[PDB]
């Protein structure tokens, strides 16, 4: 079986099986899944790896069609904590892809420019997982001509160990940088988060950073997102910076989301193929623990259980602008610095496109993520 | 034989 | 719903679902599994915990009826090593149950009595996981009136880390005990093990210890077991000590194995209930990682994949005696020492019954494990 | 209400 004939046949199987899933024919879906199992492979080429995670996702969805069987398969629920591995895979994403470095650079510039002249700055991090985002902003605040303001950072995360490492690293750097700095952790999932927990004081300039968190609220195009954006609006932030996936993965039907997500993750899996060896354990961890989980959630989950409801930038702009925010175009030279970052080792093939004052991070011609800055209107 | 091009080749004939 | 009404209803569901499994009605089996999910619980009472592992097992078996769906559920095969946890759960079994301590005591006595006067002793451990078995034999050899012989121990296991810890602990004790001692590890699964790998020399007295390993060869009442016992016979061991489960879990049909295994593991789960709190993480680890895996393998696997083919002592005696071995009755006072061991803290309820020169470790009236010693005939 | 006795109580009536 030719490798190129193997790849295209895998695509047909995915669409065919998905139709059998929608039709509900378990016999016809099982036969399609049997074929996928022998051809797909997490160690194979790009299409074999892509097929492996979409195949597992599709099989998980039809497993949910029998709730008794699905639950019984987890009756001995393996309640567990895998924090160290999850920190490790996030570090790999930060280092093997330029997405977060570009996002951090652009959002830190937008915050610094919003905090010109402010002596009291409070930054709210809705996903405080990587301390590299604020370590750079600490040095930049210290280097700014007017000297550093009093900096306060509120970190929100659902795991204490993640907040302990960030707090330790940020206090250690701020103590070296001689910056008056305060970090208060907030242990909470984002849905149960209340404004009162953020403990914002009066008279301090505020900035909100939402890295890949806004689409979470679209789960059961949403009313939960409106309430959260309005809650953020009431806090009167001087700037809100939003980093989101730039793909329509929130389509109504299974076939809709399968078609688009196949194109998006084919691009993401393509970067690793052109850069990292097939035998790399780092590559497999990222492909499984990150993209595989997102693919599985997009394909096999519904209702509130489907949190990876990615939408394009144009939808987010309307949604955020209707919530009372005005767009703050990213700095031309911040965009130039982000492009120079892409000239780094192993970042060729990426491109940054400007779209209505916002940045779109692309692989080849395929959009992947967007970065946008917003201020309160009225 | 990129995967992003395989999807393009299959979608045309399908 | 009354707790006693909950327990008996769980039993009916298990037998009912199993019939639907045999009939092959997925709709009828799914409805039975749906009921089990809400009533069963790994944290509940004894029957809730028992039902949880048999429910997951039954659901796994009917999942195998659709090989395409079953394989696709693991297309992204999580190839992993969990050695540290597996060592931990084996330590818990050794400490929370008296099974291994009684086995080790009885087999070490049989070896010592077989090695009276021998100056060169070679012991072969087919599952060299717990060094406590040979640490005691080291001291006993050193204390025997004629002084210690040259001791050689060959350890067989499929994980290097297990053999490294045993080797380190045994050499450390032998160096303190001033015993000429040699430990050669053998990294292999038991099926691929060849006699040549054991490297037995001529003129040295030999003993073979098989702790819960003989029933492995019954997988596709067997011809693989005969060849292994005959291979052991050809090595001319002075004594072979066998510790095995004493339950008929190798019945032909699913309903056969389900009925007996329900009674066996109800007793095993009963010990933990009368001794260890419901919230103990140690208890859950043992119940899941050990009994749960055995229950799952007995109920959901077939052919060579079903390795936990437990049979009663009477079947093993015929099988071993036909292979050319003669029974060596256990010492009356070794049996007395094993009973005194059961007078230890938390070992009440256990009993040791003598059966044709062999020992049967029981909980209440339910047999659990057997210990028997054998020598070569002709 | 031991599990080893629950099995005995169910098996008689079944």
């Amino acid at each position: 079986l030719k490798p190129e004939e193997r790849g295209l046949y895998l695509i047909h199987l995915l669409l065919t099986c998905a139709n059998h899933v929608a039709s509900g024919s378990l016999q016809n879906a099982n036969a399609a899944l049997e074929q996928l199992s022998h051809l797909a492979s997490p160690d194979g080429d790009t299409m074999q790896r892509i097929a492996a995670y979409f195949t597992e996702a599709l099989a998980n969805r039809i497993l949910k069609s029998w709730p008794g069987l699905y639950k019984a398969l987890n009756a001995t629920q393996t309640r567990t904590n895998n924090v160290s591995e999850e920190i490790h895979v996030r570090r790999l994403f930060f280092e093997m892809f330029p997405i977060l470095k570009v996002s951090y650079l652009l959002t830190n510039r937008a915050i610094l420019e919003a905090m010109e002249g402010e002596k009291m700055v409070h930054v709210i991090d809705l996903d405080a997982s990587e301390p590299a985002q604020w370590l750079a902003l600490l040095q930049a605040f210290n280097s700014r001509p007017e000297g550093p303001p009093h900096l306060r950072i509120t970190g929100v995360h659902h795991q204490k160990e993640v907040l302990e490492q960030m707090a330790h690293r940020l206090i250690e750097e701020a103590e070296k940088l001689d910056i008056p700095f305060q970090f208060n952790p907030v242990v909470s999932r984002l849905d149960c988060l209340n404004v009162e927990q953020l403990r914002v004081k009066t008279g301090e300039a505020l900035a909100v950073s939402s890295v890949l968190q806004l689409h979470t609220f679209l789960a059961s195009s949403s009313g939960r997102t409106d309430s959260f954006l309005n809650a953020i609006w009431g806090l009167s932030p001087k700037v809100m910076v939003v980093t989101e996936q730039d793909s329509d993965h929130n389509g109504s039907t299974l076939m809709e989301r399968l078609l688009e997500s196949l194109y998006t993750y084919a691009a993401l899996f393509d970067c690793l193929e052109t850069k990292v060896p097939r035998t790399s354990q780092d590559r497999i961890k990222v492909e499984k623990m990150l993209f595989g989980e997102e693919i599985k959630n997009i394909i096999s989950c519904e209702g509130f259980e489907r949190r990876e409801r990615h939408e394009k930038l144009e939808k987010w702009s309307q949604r955020i602008d209707l919530a009372g925010f005005g767009n703050v175009p990213l700095s031309y030279y911040a965009m130039l610095q982000a492009r120079r970052l892409l000239q780094g080792c192993g970042f060729d093939g990426y491109r940054i496109k400007e779209e209505s004052g916002c940045a779109v991070i692309c692989w080849q011609d395929r959009p992947l993520y967007s970065v946008s800055a917003w201020r309160c209107r009225k | 034989m990129s995967a992003t091009a395989l999807l393009q080749k299959a979608a045309q004939m399908g």
